[PDB]
RNA sequence: GACGGAAGGGCACCACCAGGAGUGGAGCCUGCGGCUUAAUUUGACUCAACACGGGGAAACUCACCAGGUCCAGACACAAUAAGGAUUGACAGAUUGAGAGCUCUUUCUUGAUUUUGUGGGUGGUGGUGCAUGGCCGUUCUUAGUUGGUGGAGUGAUUUGUCUGCUUAAUUGCGAUAACGAACGAGACCUUAACCUACUAAAUAGUGGUGCUAGCAUUUGCUGGUUAUCCACUUCUUAGAGGGACUAUCGGUUUCAAGCCGAUGGAAGUUUGAGGCAAUAACAGGUCUGUGAUGCCCUUAGACGUUCUGGGCCGCACGCGCGCUACACUGACGGAGCCAGCGAGUCUAACCUUGGCCGAGAGGUCUUGGUAAUCUUGUGAAACUCCGUCGUGCUGGGGAUAGAGCAUUGUAAUUAUUGCUCUUCAACGAGGAAUUCCUAGUAAGCGCAAGUCAUCAGCUUGCGUUGAUUACGUCCCUGCCCUUUGUACACAC
């Protein structure tokens, strides 16, 4: 119990927690009126048309289809 | 680590049915009997409410007999709020 | 439903599980010992025990309690399987019941030779014939010794050893390690009821009638 | 109807003493019967090594158990095959019911 | 008490006039010791390790090795804080993928969560020289211990012994001992001889329900249940019978015992096993444990996700073994004999086939919860007709290259089986060294164990069967007594 280098450098880099950062959910900013949404959900019923789903770029990710969602967006 | 909610509550309310659990030794298994959790989960949160101080184990050819006490079940009966005399966890 | 000799090898090994559970769980009442009941559609375990009252509870809220464990553990339909618990009468005629008293006093902190020839003398008393305590392990000294306290006469060689012999091995865990007992106690062979009436070697003699002579000629007329 | 009566216990005495009743009921209440028919004793044997690590002689030891089986054949009515069925019960020895 | 190249007596094929079978001679399945980058895991070092850790392993086993890499402040103590604590997640940058191990950016089961303590968990980490249990060995030999009396200041002796026998401190006996306890016996199984108490379509006889060969001669071989009679005197059974040296001779302070002959099972406790003496190994086992004590790690840890390598590298030496030097043999054809042994229920175990091949495999269940099914386990040198025929041959598949396959999600560094080849050792095998008293030596074969798949191993059984053994301590060891000792971790 004494062969241990440790010869790669410092591998701790465990990935962040989501850090509290400013107010999140900036969802519109429309005083004495309907606030809208962006970015739209599609015709799919299981989608709650009021979420906030993932839109990086030219695609479409479900938080309820969290393992078998692949579509053209 | 995570506990979900719902099993356990669907341990408690197993616990609260019977009055007590057996927990084989045999950690990923997915497929408790008697309970639709996990054995894993259910050995790990028996362990967890031995070590909060309201139930016992024996061991007995690695099987996790487990046993309420007392105040173990006074304390989730008043949690409850079931009324006294109503609903005994393990009665005769 | 499972083949035969499978389904007794199952039984004993069930047995030996439910005799793990009730040794284990039931040492501070003095567990003795078990007897499984077979009938059909109905299986009974008789648990004898010195402090029944004390694992019966409320109304058997505990032994009912054990025969949930049991019947849960087997799937069986509830009811099916059953546990009543007797008072075994002579507490101090039983290997396991004393090993359990010598590992509570010796946790308790008695000195061991005190603790063994108390127990010794309690066996002698209960009319046990012969009894022995081996006690192994750190007795006062860092290197390992076993003291053996005999009283009576036992055995060794043949089956009267086997049958008549009640041993038992306890791994007492004390604060600098575990000391083992080994309590053998040779019990009566008059005191079987089964199997052997005596010891095989050991012959008992039959009483003679003596007959008076006749001294006379005398002659029964009838 | 051929019902039979089939017993494969490990304790001779209790094995022998429930068929001894069992035949003995039988003759006092004067029926036609078939005699216990009696296979062959099984004995299971384990051989395994005395030590429980490799060190010493090289030393095996055998552990056996007996197993004895029975079976009786009777033709009778439903009531009285029930009777003799379910009197005489007796731990240890395990008892069935068959056909033919 | 131990020891003695001291004496007496008695033993042991873990010892020997004798003989048989092997090793070191050839090759090979296996286990051990030293170099190897990071690994070729670890234990064991005479009998009492070396086919042993039931260790016959390609994952796992497996802790050894190179690797990404996670939680357990379980339980209670001071923290931001629902303008929130947190798992997990896609074609797109090396890891082999829906292994978010870190991302140019988010989704988000929703009080389950992150910094030091007190007490912990896990560890096939060390300590077996802390231990328990167990097992092996002194010694599996006949040997240990009080009580009360004798001896001695005492340690301690007598009891437990001059003599006579097998295995016996087994007994007869003399006696400062008497009376006991434990070991030996006694005991419990195993195989043997039962024409009995009680037996079933599982071992049959005659008529028959149906039919053939030798013929109208009286039987055998065949092939089947309910249609029945007499029995388990062959397989197996349960209060169970005998064998105890029974009887007849020879030998003795004319006492225990020894040596020879009969229906009958044998007159070496019938043969063989099982647990086995208040004594001890600083023998093995902390790698069989949620058995801990003392130290190791305490959130990149020995707990654990996946990839592989490894008792399969050897320069080499040592062991249980298997095949052999062949004409008592190899092969080709006709006979072709044991049971205690094993067997799918939450999804398969050994196999009974219409079709194909010296080979594995499919369609349904004749097999099941089992003396009826596999299985009379029709399994081997064993009985007859030939070929090879003394020339290193047809005994070697050592060794190596071509095709089919049961198993495994990977049999490639033949796991295993079957078709094809080279010829390197082998002229009673050196020093040494191991086992063998009635069916044991040995030869040959079968079943269970380990198993997802194969025995060269072990535990049990079956076929033929052994000259020199009722002897001795010469070697190696014992047991008792006497004796000497400057020994006492004890030659």
């Amino acid at each position: 119990r004494k062969k241990k280098v440790y010869t790669t450098p410092k591998k701790i880099k465990h990935k962040h927690k989501k850090v509290k950062l400013a107010v999140l959910s900036y969802y519109k900013v429309d005083a004495e009126g309907k606030v809208t949404k962006l970015r739209r959900e599609c015709s799919n019923p299981t989608c709650g048309a009021g979420v906030f789903l993932a839109n990086h770029k030219d695609r479409l990710y479900c938080g309820k289809c969290h393992s078998v969602y692949k579509v053209n967006a | 680590m995570l506990m979900p909610k719902e099993d356990r509550n669907k341990i408690h309310q197993y616990l609260f049915q019977e009055g007590v659990v057996v927990a084989k030794k045999d950690f990923n298994q997915a497929k408790h009997e008697e309970i639709d959790t996990k054995n894993l989960y259910v050995i790990k949160a028996l362990q967890s409410l031995t070590s909060k101080g309201y139930v016992k184990t024996q061991f007995s050819w690695q099987y996790y007999y487990y046993t309420l006490t007392e105040e173990g079940v006074e304390y989730l009966r008043e949690y409850l709020n079931l009324p006294e005399h109503i609903v005994p966890g393990t009665y005769i | 439903l499972i083949s035969k000799k499978r389904k007794l090898v199952a039984d004993g090994v069930f047995y030996a599980e439910l005799n793990e559970f009730f040794t284990r769980e039931l040492a501070e009442e003095g567990y003795s010992g078990v007897e499984v009941r077979v009938t059909p559609t109905k299986t009974e375990v008789i648990i004898r025990a010195t402090r029944t009252q004390d694992v019966l509870g409320e109304n058997g809220r505990r032994i009912n309690e054990l025969t949930l464990l049991v019947q849960k553990r087997f799937k069986y339909a509830p009811g099916t399987i059953v546990l009543y618990a007797e008072r075994v009468q002579d507490r101090g005629l039983s290997a396991v019941a004393q090993a359990e008293s010598m590992k509570f006093k010796l946790l308790n902190g008695l000195a061991i030779r005190r603790a063994a020839y108390g127990v010794v003398r309690y066996v002698m008393e209960s009319g046990a014939k012969g009894c022995e305590v081996v006690v192994s392990g750190k007795l006062r000294a860092a290197r390992a010794k076993a003291m053996k306290f005999a009283d009576g006469f036992l055995i060794h060689s043949g089956q009267p050893v086997n049958d008549f012999i009640d041993t038992a091995t306890r791994h007492v865990l004390m604060r600098q390690g575990v000391l083992g007992i080994k309590v053998k106690i040779m019990r009566d062979p008059a005191k079987s009821r089964t199997g052997p009436k005596a010891l095989p070697d050991a012959v008992t003699i039959i009483e003679p009638k003596e007959e008076e002579p006749i001294l006379a000629p005398s002659v029964k007329d009838y | 109807i051929k019902i039979r009566i089939t017993l494969t216990s490990t304790k001779v005495k209790q094995l022998e003493n429930v068929s001894s009743n069992i035949v003995k009921n039988a003759e006092q209440h004067n029926l036609v019967k078939k005699g216990p028919v009696r296979l062959p004793t099984k004995v299971l044997k384990i051989s395994t090594r005395k030590t429980p690590n490799g060190e010493g002689s090289k030393t095996w030891e055998t552990y056996e158990m007996r197993i004895h089986k029975r079976y009786i054949d009777l033709e009778a009515p439903v009531q009285i095959v029930k009777r003799i069925t379910q009197i005489t019960i007796e731990p240890g020895v395990d008892v069935e019911v068959v056909v033919a």
